[PDB]
DNA sequence: TTTAGATCTAAA
DNA sequence: TTTAGATCTAAA
């Protein structure tokens, strides 16, 4: 999936 | 702080007015030898895995992500660099994140700190933007916490965010 | 274990 | 100086 980490 | 431009906004901007409004910028800041001569067919005069660096698809995947501050928050060589011209299948570009970050301050944050393109949706469940782990929904596009979906069956976060990873469908959006 | 970022090498 | 690929480390 496109992700991102914050 | 903001560049005046006029330029579209980034969901419906073509590849040219954004790099033509990059080189703009680029040497309204000072920075000529970043703008070779010859207009934009020869920008940039960068090369990645033997094509001309994508400066477009770059800066998309990355301000997508909430900007180049999330850092190794974002898989650059497997979700920023499969997005671009320069990735093939079959490729050695072990320090692709490295160069591609190195290249991404180079032309891009400035660029980047002046406009308005950095995405800042909150989670479709809890609606807050707290720091952690997110995942973008395949179906609507919105994003949500990893954490915050709590439905049997999903699977680590680590399978989602590595490259070609999960597909992931938010719980309003399943059927 | 797997995956990816950082660093170094060697070739231009 | 810039780039591609090997080989380190970090993280999960
Ligand atoms: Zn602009
Ligand atoms: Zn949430
Ligand atoms: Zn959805």
């Amino acid at each position: 999936a496109r992700t991102k980490q914050t | 702080k903001k560049h005046d431009c006029g330029r579209a906004h980034i969901q419906v901007c073509s590849e040219e007015e954004f790099l033509r409004d990059v080189m703009q910028f680029l040497l309204i800041r000072g920075h000529t030898r970043l703008v070779p001569p010859g207009g934009l067919a020869e920008f940039p005069d960068a090369v990645l895995n033997s094509k001309r660096l994508d400066l477009f698809n770059l800066y998309r995947e990355v301000v997508s992500r909430g900007g180049f501050h999330v850092g190794n928050g974002i898989n650059w060589k497997g979700q920023v660099f499969s997005k671009m011209r320069n990735h093939t299948l079959t490729n050695r570009m072990t320090g692709v994140g490295n160069t591609l970050k190195r290249h991404y301050e180079t032309y891009l944050l400035e660029y980047e700190y002046a406009h308005d393109d950095v995405d800042g949706e909150c989670c479709l469940i809890c609606r807050s933007s707290t720091a952690g782990d997110w995942v973008n929904c395949g179906s609507c596009g919105e994003w949500a916490h990893f954490g915050c979906d709590r439905r049997p069956g999903l699977g680590a976060f680590k399978d989602y965010a590595k490259t070609d990873g999960l597909e992931y469908v938010c719980p309003n959006c399943s059927v």
